[PDB]
């Protein structure tokens, strides 16, 4: 058999590629789990710096 | 050449997450030593938050933990997702140890490998037990009680060992205050060892769940294992908020909420879950010395694994025998955890004594008898005269 | 610095494998096939087929110890029960 | 012809075997300088003609 | 480990001896068969461990048309368990195909590192 | 006391890491299907060399 | 090969401490860093040995230090050893960083381990005051009060500062406990960094005092350079015992014996010894806001040193000009020590204002014009037309 | 660091100048008398920093011969200071024999660097 024949590829390919969709739908994850993973990593940050203000007994007797 | 190729420190980072070679069919199981090391940092970063708020004077101690719950911002989340996380980080580790002894990765060439780890794995232990005493409730000063007057049984030396680990004469003030500092000092000490873990895998890569070489067909880190590695990342942060913040004292004791109390001894003294098989063999063996002897003995038989495995085919993966054994093992070590939590009573004595026997058997009897029927099996199925 | 004990893995290049010869590999951009295309025919073709594979192996264990604990424990509530006092005295001794 | 080893051959054994007690040795006198003053081993440790 | 000396001493007396042969062989076929190595394409000798100085001279040794056809076996079988699928039942290896194509390389090895060990260690008359 | 605050942070930490775990399923399969569907072909050499 | 140059861990030791070439005309001013090495582990260990018995609430701090003094066995060594310790680490610092001034050991090409060392020095400055306060005395409470309450000058956002560092609305007892969880910390940092600063070092390895190249001319590092630091070792050792022993409070304050107490000021606040210098430069700038930025520019501004020495020799060994203005600002930075240990009073508020002019202009000014004069002249005395 | 072109451009100026000359000549002098480098048996030229690109083409540049020399002379200048001692005063390098044998090959790397950037950084009319 030759190398210059390309094997079954025809149970993965799209309707046509159509590079201004195939980027869109890869992207709009990309983009999804990079925002909730920001939103999440500031929540957390801010958890831990508010656990140094005053407590609660200290406020009492402000 | 790219910067991150030339520079001192970048080029480890590259190096060891970017461009490492890693064999193409190795499956999720290859995940846990990721979680192990997000493992620490949550301990780490949790509890030097709350050591800002903590007293570790006995007189002190019970009602600090209780004002870090009650008047600091956030606090029940800190200490929650802090006593939980160890019970994480223990579940994740046996599951880490339980894939290695499957697919012989203990095996040479990467024998330094599986001993760092067993340091590891004591040193984790020890780091546990010296933090659950640090709350001194009535599970935390009994606990201590028993454990540290087994060496005691010392020939001649065992009454000066208990009395300059106590600073007195029984768990006191002078004990709590040096069990704080202590508890933590050794998890910088597991640091160290996890960077001299993994500097023994760079040597030599890792394995593959068929038993057989991977410089065939290798793929980089970047972009195929590390979004690979977030699946299990978030699978592992719901699972533990899960816990905090709607579960959050199904993995503990009601006892440890009583503070400690010499003069009263509670019904039932009970370690936590991941304690609980070692101290089934301990209390199997009647004699103190030998009790203490066993149970440390418990940990350092899996270095001699190494030694007793006698087959030419690395892994289980295609061996019938093997399995079988393989879950014989685990599920004797899930009893061990059961009988650890029961009362000393018929039947229960006989039972842990036989499991305690299965436990030593498997790697000293089973694994060699085995392994060299199973070689002789695959030779006369082939060559046959 | 100087070279140390080697490997049975190298790097890029020279990995230290056998020469290969004859060998010819294709592929595909992931841009240009549809992603999420079959995972049903995989959790129930290929789960099921992996399953029925491996769970004599873990479930003929598990039957035999869950035997042991329920026997047990079944035998030490009757012993600490009124009709089992006497043979609590027998065997404790 | 027969000598048997595991790489530690039998008269590799005992051409070190004197050494061995030597360093057996070289060990005993590596702990009792080290645990004096320790209050336990003090029972036996002037026993001395001197000190 | 084992040494492949001592698994074929250990082998050829069982399969020199009728009543043993009878008994024993059934038994490892089909733990030859209950294992799977053949469903994913693969020789027995495709699966032994190769991180040792014995076994590394037998593969040099090797002719070169044997050992393009066991590069090309292995990485098949990678391929094959990263899909999680198993490869056609008209591409398993037959029973009269898994030969052992490396043992001989591997006893001549074996027996030539015992003779050198020998004469290192030898005990002279006089 | 902290009981009903819990309880409702509990819901918004939930839910958040419920929608990250189901996108990195999809990221990783979109990125995964170059080397799930490759192919290879042997054509035995000339044993010359 | 060798056994120590084939094992993973035992390579690296061989490596950095035995076969590391060096060269030939090293003299006892390269014998500081590792003196700064052994430091570093009589502090921590000191200090871990102390932390099994001290307390950190404000109504028990002054008295554990006084229990561990009266109570502990040998305690007063380990207190002593380490107060006396941070002053010995300090001057031996000073000494390795006059050293690679007067050598251009910061020139290329080896500013990257020049920037390593200035973040080791601004996290030691912070390591030691935050300990100092733990004692709680009075130099203690007045001493935290001065440097926290700089913060409340950043425009709009430094009233939250400072409340967010106290934790209230003073120093109080949340301060106290997280000033001592901080301390315990940021040595281990330091470590982190020691060891990132000898990756650094290896690339290149070390320059000598020629300011010429070395590779034509090396000895390796074991009995010839392991043995010439045994010298300074012990000459270490026996001053340090001399003043542990003998002299033991002559490098303090005696207002450190007194309880702290928030409504009695002492006389005269004064910082120790090492951090009198940039004491002076603060107290200088009338303003409150650039006085805190004019400090911390005083350790930031040696990293602007590799770009502006304009010269083609590397080191002061063949230069005239340039050793004058080298002990210039050697003894400038003698005076400013003086200077903040006395009262704001005439004349010694103008000497302090000239004195911080002198130690900038010497980065900026003085260097560049004197190196470029020197180059011109090293060309007319030989090329003369 | 500053260019040898910038250095020769200001030496150059002051040496054809002749009031500037009389008034900067004889300190440069005792400026290098005072430094002492002769007196271990260095020229200037040894003293120059090599690591950088510039300074490594002008060293590969130099005949065989003077490049064995300069070897030899700064082996023996680390020898006698690490004895803390100093040369006989007969091998003092003298006045007329301390030359810029370097200056000339480093010159020409540099004028070749500078024409090569603006090459690469040109504005073009049209
Ligand atoms: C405490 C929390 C820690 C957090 C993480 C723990 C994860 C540990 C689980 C054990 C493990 O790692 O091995 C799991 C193993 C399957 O691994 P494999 O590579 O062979 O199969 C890849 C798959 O076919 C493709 O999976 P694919 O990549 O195509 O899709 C991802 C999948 C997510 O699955 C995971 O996250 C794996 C943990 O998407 C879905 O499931 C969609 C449904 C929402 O499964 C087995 O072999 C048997 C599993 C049952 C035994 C588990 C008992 C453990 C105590
Ligand atoms: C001091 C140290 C002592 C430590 C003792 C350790 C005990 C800890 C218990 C941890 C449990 C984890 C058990 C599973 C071990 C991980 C490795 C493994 O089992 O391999 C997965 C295997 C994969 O299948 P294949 O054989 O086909 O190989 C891959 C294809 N090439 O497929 C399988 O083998 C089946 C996978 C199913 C796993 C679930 C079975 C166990 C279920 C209940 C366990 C309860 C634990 C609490
Ligand atoms: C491997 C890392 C660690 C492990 C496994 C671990 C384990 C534990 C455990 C099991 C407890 C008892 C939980 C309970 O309250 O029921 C505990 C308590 C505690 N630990 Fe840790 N710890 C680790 C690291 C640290 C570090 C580095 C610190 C300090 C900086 C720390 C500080 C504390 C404190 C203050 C407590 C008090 C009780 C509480 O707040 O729950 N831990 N630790
Ligand atoms: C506790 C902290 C630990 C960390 C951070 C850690 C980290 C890692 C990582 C990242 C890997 C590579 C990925 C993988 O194989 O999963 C790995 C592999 C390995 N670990 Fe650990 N580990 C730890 C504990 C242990 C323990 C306790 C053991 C055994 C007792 C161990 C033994 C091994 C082995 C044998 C491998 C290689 C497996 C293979 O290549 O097939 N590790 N470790
Ligand atoms: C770079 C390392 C360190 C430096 C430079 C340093 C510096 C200091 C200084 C200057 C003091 C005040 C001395 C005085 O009493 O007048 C102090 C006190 C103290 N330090 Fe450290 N320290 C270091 C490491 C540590 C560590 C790692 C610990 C704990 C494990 C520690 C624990 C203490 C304690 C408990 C005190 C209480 C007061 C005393 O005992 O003198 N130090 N430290
Ligand atoms: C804990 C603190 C430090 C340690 C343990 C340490 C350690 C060392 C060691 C062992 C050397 C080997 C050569 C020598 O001794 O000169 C060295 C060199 C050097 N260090 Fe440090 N160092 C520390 C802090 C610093 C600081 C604060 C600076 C500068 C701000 C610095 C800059 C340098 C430089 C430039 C060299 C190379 C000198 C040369 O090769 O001529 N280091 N250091
Ligand atoms: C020019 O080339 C050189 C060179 O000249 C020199 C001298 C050295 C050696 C000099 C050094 C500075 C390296 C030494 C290393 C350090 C200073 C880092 C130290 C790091 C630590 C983490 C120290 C901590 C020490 C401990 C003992 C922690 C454990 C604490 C204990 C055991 C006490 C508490 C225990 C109980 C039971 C209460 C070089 O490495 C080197 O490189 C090639
Ligand atoms: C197979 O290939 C892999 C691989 O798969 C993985 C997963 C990893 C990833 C990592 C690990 C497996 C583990 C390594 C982890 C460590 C060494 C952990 C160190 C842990 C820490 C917690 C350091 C923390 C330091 C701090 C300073 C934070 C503490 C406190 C703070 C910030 C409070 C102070 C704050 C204020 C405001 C005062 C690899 O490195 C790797 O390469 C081999
Ligand atoms: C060795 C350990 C393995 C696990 C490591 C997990 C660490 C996460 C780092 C992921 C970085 C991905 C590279 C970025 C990139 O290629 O371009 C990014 C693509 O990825 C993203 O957008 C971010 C996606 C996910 C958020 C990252 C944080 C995950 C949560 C962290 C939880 C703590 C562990 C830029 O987007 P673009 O290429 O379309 O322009
Ligand atoms: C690491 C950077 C250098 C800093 C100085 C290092 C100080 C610590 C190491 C001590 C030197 C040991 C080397 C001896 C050796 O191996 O050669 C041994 C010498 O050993 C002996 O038998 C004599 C006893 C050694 C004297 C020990 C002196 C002080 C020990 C430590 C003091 C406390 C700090 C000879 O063998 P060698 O020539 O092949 O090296
Ligand atoms: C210490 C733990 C033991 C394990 C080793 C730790 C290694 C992990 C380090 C993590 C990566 C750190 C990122 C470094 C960023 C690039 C550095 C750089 O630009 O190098 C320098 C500048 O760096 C500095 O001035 C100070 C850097 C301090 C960094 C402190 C974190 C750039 O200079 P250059 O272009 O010549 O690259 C170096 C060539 N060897
Ligand atoms: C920079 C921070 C972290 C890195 C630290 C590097 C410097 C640490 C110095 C370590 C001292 C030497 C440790 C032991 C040396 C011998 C190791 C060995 O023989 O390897 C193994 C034994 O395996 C083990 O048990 C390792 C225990 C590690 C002990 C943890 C302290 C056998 O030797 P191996 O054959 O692997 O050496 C290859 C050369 N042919
Ligand atoms: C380092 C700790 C990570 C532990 C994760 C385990 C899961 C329990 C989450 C507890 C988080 C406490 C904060 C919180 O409750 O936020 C909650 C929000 O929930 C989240 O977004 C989940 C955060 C986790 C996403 C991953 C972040 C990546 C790490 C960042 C490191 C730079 C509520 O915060 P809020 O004040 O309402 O804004
Ligand atoms: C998490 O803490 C507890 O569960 N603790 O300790 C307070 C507890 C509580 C109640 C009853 C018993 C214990 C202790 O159980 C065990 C069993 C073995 N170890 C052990 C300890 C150190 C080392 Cl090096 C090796 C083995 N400890
Ligand atoms: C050893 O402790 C003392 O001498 N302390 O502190 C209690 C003291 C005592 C009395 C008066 C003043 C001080 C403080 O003097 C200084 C001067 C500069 N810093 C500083 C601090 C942190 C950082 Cl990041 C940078 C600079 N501190």
């Amino acid at each position: 058999k030759s190398t210059y024949r390309t094997p079954n590829f025809d149970d993965v390919l799209k309707e046509n590629n159509d590079a201004d969709k195939g980027r869109s739908y890869a992207y709009f994850m990309v983009g999804a789990m990079g925002l909730l993973s920001s939103a999440g990593a500031k929540s957390t940050v801010e958890t831990f710096i508010s656990s140094m203000t005053a407590t609660a007994d200290v406020l009492a007797m402000a | 050449m790219a910067f991150r190729k030339s520079n001192v420190y970048l080029s480890l980072v590259n190096s060891y997450i970017i461009d490492s070679p890693q064999p193409s069919s190795i499956n999720y199981w290859w995940n846990m030593g990721s979680l192990l090391g997000l493992c620490l940092v949550i301990q780490i970063v949790t509890g030097i938050f709350m050591a800002m708020h903590y007293s570790s004077n006995i007189e002190l101690a019970f009602s600090s933990v209780e004002h870090i719950m009650r008047d600091v911002h956030n606090g029940y989340i800190l200490r929650y997702l802090h006593a939980n996380g160890a019970s994480f980080f223990f579940m994740v580790m046996f599951m880490h140890m339980a894939k290695g002894l499957y697919y012989g990765s203990y095996r040479s060439p990467r024998v330094t490998l599986w001993n760092v780890g067993v340091i590891i794995f004591i040193l984790t232990i020890a780091t546990a037990f010296l933090g659950y005493c640090c709350v001194y409730g009535q599970m935390s000063h009994w606990g201590a009680t028993v454990i540290t007057n087994l060496f005691s049984a010392i020939p001649f030396v065992g009454n000066d060992i208990v009395s300059w680990l106590w600073g007195g004469f029984s768990v006191s003030n002078p004990t709590i205050q040096r069990f704080f500092a202590l508890h933590y000092l050794v998890p910088f000490i597991i640091a160290a060892m996890v960077i001299m873990h993994l500097m023994a895998l760079h040597i030599h890569g890792s394995s593959n769940p068929l038993g057989i070489t991977g410089n065939l067909d290798r793929i980089p880190m970047h972009s195929y294992f590390i979004f690979k590695d977030l699946v299990t990342v978030f699978l592992f942060m719901l699972i533990l908020a899960l816990f905090v913040f709607y579960s959050p004292n199904t993995l503990g004791h009601p006892d440890n909420y009583i503070p400690g109390n010499p003069l009263v001894t509670p019904a039932s003294i009970v370690p936590e879950w991941y304690l609980l098989p070692f101290y089934a063999i301990l209390r199997s063996i009647p004699d103190k010395l030998l009790g203490v002897i066993t149970m440390f003995a418990a940990i350092l038989v899996l270095l001699v694994l190494p030694f007793t495995d006698r087959s030419v085919v690395r892994g289980n993966t295609f061996k019938v025998l093997s399995k079988f054994f393989f879950f014989i093992f685990v599920f004797n070590f899930v009893l061990l955890g059961q009988i650890g939590a029961c009362h000393v009573e018929v039947p229960y004595v006989l039972m842990g004594q036989i499991a305690t026997f299965i436990y030593f058997a498997y790697f000293l009897i089973i694994v060699p008898v085995i392994s060299t029927i199973e070689n002789v099996l695959f030779y006369i199925g082939r060559v046959n005269k | 610095g100087p070279p140390s004990g080697k490997t049975y893995m190298g790097w890029w290049g020279h990995m230290g494998g056998p020469k290969q010869k004859g060998i010819t590999s294709y592929a595909v951009s992931p841009y240009a096939q549809k992603p999420l295309q079959g995972i049903f025919h995989n959790a129930v073709f290929n789960s099921f087929r992996r399953f029925k594979s491996q769970f004599l192996y873990v479930l003929i264990p598990a039957g035999i110890y869950w035997y042991w604990w329920k026997n047990g424990n079944e035998y030490n509530e009757f012993l600490y029960s009124k009709a089992g006092r006497e043979e609590l005295e027998r065997v404790n001794v | 012809t027969g000598l048997h080893f595991g790489r530690l051959s039998l008269r590799s054994l005992t051409a070190y075997a004197p050494n061995l007690m030597l360093w057996g040795g070289a060990s005993m006198l590596g702990l009792f300088v080290f645990t004096e003053g320790w209050p336990k081993f003090q029972d036996t440790l002037y026993k001395k003609i001197p000190l | 480990p084992q040494s492949f000396t001592s698994i074929a001493r250990i082998g050829d007396y069982i399969l020199k001896s009728p009543v043993l042969s009878k008994l024993c062989v059934p038994v490892a076929n089909q733990f030859i068969n209950l294992a799977g190595y053949k469903k994913l394409g693969l020789k027995f000798d495709d699966l032994i461990a190769e991180e040792n100085p014995i076994m590394q001279t037998a593969l040099r040794r090797l002719p070169e048309d044997e050992s393009y056809a066991r590069a090309y076996r292995i990485i098949r079988a990678h391929q094959t368990e990263l899909t999680h699928h198993l490869l056609p039942r008209n591409e398993w290896i037959k029973a009269q195909e898994d030969v052992p194509y490396l043992l001989p390389y591997i006893l001549e090895a074996e027996a030539a590192a015992k003779e050198k060990d020998e004469l290192d260690n030898i005990e002279v008359s006089k | 006391p902290e009981h009903d605050e819990r309880k409702r942070l509990g819901l918004k930490t939930v839910i958040i890491l419920s929608s990250l775990y189901l996108l990195s399923i999809w990221v990783k399969k979109f990125k995964w299907a170059g080397i799930k569907t490759r192919k290879f072909v042997f054509n035995p050499p000339k044993p010359r060399k």
